[PDB]
């Protein structure tokens, strides 16, 4: 139970408290309300998390989202979600990872004026390459490095929030008095405070990967639920906490000025010793982007297991045992995402797109328990979760659209772009002498590149 | 599905095809170390930052003078305790400094009764000056002292030796210092003699002290040879002087004005105030108050206003009120001396509620001097203007640009805005925004072209453009 447990407070937590406070203050107008809004996220990830581990539990297949929507609905909606998966949540979410990594490498060297473009671009490109080549390279090196990964984003997390009670202990609580913690400088609308939500949301991305792994533990009925229970709440007690020291270490203008707020927090809370802690959160991102590569190549052998996919996707090298495809094709795509735009954008469209693509698979949960109530589910949970999430999800992204539409509009174009060509591949069984022929010659040219067999 | 066996691979792969993923792991190698090395060289043939300037406290708003406190509040509240209870009032002007005073015992023209170590009863106790200051410091609201040895007689130094005023002087600083003020202001230094040398002492003590303690000094001379002759042993003095006293309704002799102090003094740190207890009603109409407010605020110094400015408050519009301390109206019944003779835009309440009243025009101007960086330390950079414009440039390092072009006269003109006069870093845009204007009828935060741009009469526009 505990061993699970820490395997959801690792899964959950990542290198996203060191890219939301600005966006999140940016948009909430006043501390009180950032706080509101990171509890409030808090808790409702425990309650999709919930709900999603009832789905879990009542479908053993693995596989995730991928798996249980093409359960529930069919075909065509697992092709959509795991398009989705391929083409927006994995490149997006790699490309801020690597462009937040190459903004705190270079913060301390700019202090005040921001870093050329095409330095950081080209640094967060390098960063990319050197962890797409190790991750190809062999696993147990991989895997022992991530846990490393881990252990120094811990070290930060850990330093920061013992700074904050040493800083809080000796009496610096001046912003967080409700004269000044209520201090706002703009009236939020509405849509600033869904803007806020989405981008604070960031950080606690990853909460639904437990269900990808869901064959591999013993007894997950019972240690699971207590398993969200002691994880999510610590985890947003911790981010509570992060973004508390932040606020003592800084003022609403110095903070929001700041391009990274780890590194001024050290350099202007620590002293001399901060040049320590950038590396710790650089390493946090290099965590971050070796885990995400995991999971992007578990998915796509799972996407290629069931056929939708090439099944160049998921073949294993012959000696090293990894697919070097599926890596240089997302490693592509993200260095075609990062050469456009900013991190503010990125991070919209991915948590757009991550709460459709849970809302989704939420509704499929609530057609499978209408349509067939018979079936024995392990758990059960009341229906006032899911109306909940339902109805906080429809008032999300009906604000998502109405406050800033082309990011939503252009991710619902790509996914929707994905139907025709699910119709010509999947739906289009009779494929001709040509098309066969095509398919064949780029499969042995695939072959006799990468050098690489299917599975066993 | 389609494949190719591990055997079948493996002979297929054997012959020529290892060469081949050889050179394209070394090439992409290779782009990789040289990929990085391209960083780094950007990177150090990059431009670097700007240090900051680290500025005292007298730097980041404007100070509000306040002459009498019997005037402030009226009748029945003329004690430091009542003071108390508007810094909530002076913090929302976001005032970083108040020149309290004077308050010293002083009865008549007498240098033996004379104390200025001691309070006046009369203002109030030493505890509620002591409460005054934790209550200004819990709100950052630093509190200077005035020390003019007589402000009840015609002299402000007496008409007797002067060098025990000096000493007077000196044994108030020590005290007063150990009391916690932030500063001092003495007023009237014409009638000083050799002032130069005192001067050069207070400050020395002044500053002995503490490094965040600031000394100003006030004369009624508007010419720029004695100003500097009072300045050419003193760099770190706060001068409040009447030297832009006089309008002449006319941006050119403004322009040379302002142009002229800077460039005899270098770039050094000013105060900008058209007396040194005067309200800036004596000497301008009321179609200019709008305008002058926006050149104090943007121009690199410390603005310094009266009492009751923010309000264009004026003496000689209203009966009753003395010219010298002429009464605060803070309501409809703040002059129950005569009922029916005061108005709404008159008084402060009647304009927080209004966007168009003086005091929001001040509101919105402090809050802009106090935080952006342009305006705290940026250069300042003024250029060729039109017939009777006037325009500046506040540029500093990468942050935003500011550009404020006002029109003192009374017809209205064009931009006319020439280029060659500005540094390559401070470049105007073809298109910049616009922040905020002094007469209702234009659109805030429309990007507005800068060479067919037209002065409406008596009108004053700041706008905004970051790097080009
Ligand atoms: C100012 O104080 C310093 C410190 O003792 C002293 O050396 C200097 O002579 C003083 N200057 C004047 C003009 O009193
Ligand atoms: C300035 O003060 C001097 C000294 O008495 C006086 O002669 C002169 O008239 C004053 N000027 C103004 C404009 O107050
Ligand atoms: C400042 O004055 C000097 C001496 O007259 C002159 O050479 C210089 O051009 C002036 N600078 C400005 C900016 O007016
Ligand atoms: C306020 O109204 C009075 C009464 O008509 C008028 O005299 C005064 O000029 C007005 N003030 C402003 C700023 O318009």
């Amino acid at each position: 139970l505990l061993s699970a447990c820490t395997i959801i407070i690792g899964n959950i937590i990542g290198s996203g408290i060191f890219i939301s406070p600005k966006g999140v203050l940016e948009h909430s107008g006043s501390v009180g309300l950032a706080l509101f809004v990171w509890v409030l996220g808090g808790g409702v990830t425990a309650l999709g998390s919930l709900c999603y581990a009832e789905l879990g539990v009542a479908i053993p297949k693995s596989g995730g989202d991928y798996a249980y929507v093409t359960e529930i609905f069919g075909g065509l909606a697992g092709f959509l979600l795991l398009w989705s998966a391929v083409l927006i949540m994995y490149p997006t979410s790699l490309a801020v990872i690597s462009m937040t990594f190459s903004n705190y490498v270079l913060q301390p060297v700019f202090p005040n004026c921001i870093p050329p473009t095409t330095a950081s671009r080209v640094l967060s490109m390098a960063c990319l390459m050197l962890l797409t080549w190790v991750n190809s390279s062999s696993v147990r090196w991989a895997t022992r490095i991530q846990d490393m990964f881990t252990g120094g984003k811990l070290l930060a997390l850990s330093l920061i929030i013992g700074v904050g009670l040493l800083q809080i202990f000796q009496g610096h609580f001046e912003e967080l008095r409700p004269s000044n913690a209520f201090a706002f400088w703009m009236t939020p609308s509405v849509g600033h405070l869904a803007l806020a939500f989405l981008q604070g949301s960031f950080a606690f991305s990853g909460w639904n990967f437990l269900n990808y792994v869901t064959e591999e533990m013993v007894d997950a009925r019972k240690n699971l639920p207590r398993a969200i229970f002691i994880s999510i709440p610590l985890v947003t007690f911790v981010y509570t906490f992060t973004n508390i020291a932040y606020f003592t270490a800084m003022s609403p203008q110095e903070l929001l000025s700041s391009n990274a707020v780890a590194v001024t927090f050290g350099e202007k809370l620590l002293g001399y010793f901060s040049w320590v802690m950038p590396v710790s959160v650089a390493l946090s991102t290099f965590g971050g982007i070796n885990g995400y590569l995991f999971t992007y190549s578990r998915l796509c052998f799972s996407g290629a297991r069931e056929g939708h996919l090439p099944s160049l996707l998921a073949m294993i090298h012959v000696r090293h045992c990894t697919p070097i495809p599926a890596l240089l094709v997302c490693c592509g795509a993200t260095a075609v995402i990062m050469l456009v735009g900013d991190t503010y954008t990125l991070i919209n469209y991915v948590s757009f797109i991550n709460y459709l693509c849970y809302g989704v698979t939420i509704l499929g949960l609530l057609l499978l328990r209408w349509r067939r109530p018979a079936l024995h589910r392990p758990i059960k949970v009341n229906l006032l979760i899911p109306v909940a999430y339902l109805v906080f999800w429809a008032f999300l992204l009906v604000f998502s659209f109405i406050s800033e539409p082309m990011v939503c509009g252009v991710g619902v174009i790509i996914i929707l772009t994905g139907v025709p060509i699910f119709f010509l591949g999947v739906f289009w069984r009779s494929k001709p002498k040509c098309v066969h022929r095509l398919t064949e010659s780029m499969t042995h040219w695939g072959q006799e590149l990468c050098f690489v067999v299917y599975p066993q | 599905t389609g494949l190719s066996k591990e055997e079948l691979l493996k002979v297929a792969g054997s012959p020529g095809w290892v060469r081949t993923r050889w050179a394209l792991l070394l090439l992409f190698w290779l782009g990789w170390l040289g990929m990085l090395a391209g960083a780094v060289v950007i990177i150090v043939r990059a431009p670097r930052c700007r240090e900051l300037p680290a500025q005292k406290w007298w730097h980041t708003g404007a100070l509000y003078r306040i002459g009498d406190l019997q005037a402030f509040q009226g009748h029945g509240a003329g004690n430091l305790a009542g003071l108390k209870g508007r810094l909530d009032y002076l913090s929302s002007l976001k005032v970083k400094g108040l020149v309290l005073g004077p308050i010293h015992k002083n009865q008549k023209d007498d240098v033996a009764q004379t104390d200025l170590l001691q309070i006046d009863p009369n203002f109030g106790s030493k505890e509620d000056f002591d409460s005054l200051l934790q209550s200004a410091k819990k709100k950052s609201i630093r509190v200077i002292l005035d020390l003019t040895p007589n402000y009840r007689g015609e002299n402000s130094w007496f008409s007797t030796q002067v060098d025990t005023v000096a000493t007077k002087v000196k044994d108030a600083l020590e005290f007063w210092l150990q009391a916690g003020v932030d500063g001092f202001q003495v007023r009237d230094i014409e009638n000083l003699k050799d002032a130069s040398s005192f001067l050069a002492e207070w400050q020395n003590i002044t500053k002995g002290f503490s490094e965040d303690r600031l000394l100003i000094a006030g004369t009624n001379s508007s010419d720029l040879q004695q100003i500097l002759s009072l300045l050419e042993s003193n760099k770190d003095l706060l001068l409040t002087s009447s030297y832009l006293s006089d309008s002449g309704s006319t941006g050119e002799h403004t322009k040379s004005l302002v142009t002229q102090y800077l460039n005899a003094t270098g770039n050094r740190w000013c105060s900008w105030s058209l007396s040194q207890a005067r309200l800036l009603t004596s000497f301008l109409p009321a179609q200019l108050l709008r305008l002058y407010q926006l050149m104090l605020f943007t121009l690199p110094g410390t603005p310094v206003f009266s009492y009751g400015d923010e309000i264009g408050l004026d003496a000689a519009a209203l009966p009753g009120q003395p010219m010298e301390a002429p009464v605060m109206l803070w309501d409809e019944s703040s002059f129950p001396d005569i009922p029916g003779a005061v108005s709404a835009n008159m008084t402060v309440k009647g304009q927080s509620e209004d966007p168009g009243s003086l005091l929001s025009l001040f509101r919105r101007l402090s809050d802009q001097r106090s935080k952006e960086r342009s305006l705290l330390h940026g250069d300042f950079h003024a250029f060729s203007a039109g017939p009777g414009l006037f325009s500046y440039i506040r540029h500093w390092d990468q942050n935003e640009r500011f550009l404020v072009v006002l029109n003192f006269g009374d017809v209205g003109l064009s931009a006319g805005l020439q280029a060659s006069d500005l540094p390559a870093s401070a470049s105007l845009p073809a298109k910049a925004d616009l922040l905020l204007s002094t007469q209702p009828g234009r659109e805030e935060g429309s990007p507005l072209e800068l060479e067919r741009l037209k002065l409406e009469p008596h009108e004053g526009l700041l706008l905004r453009f970051p790097y080009a």
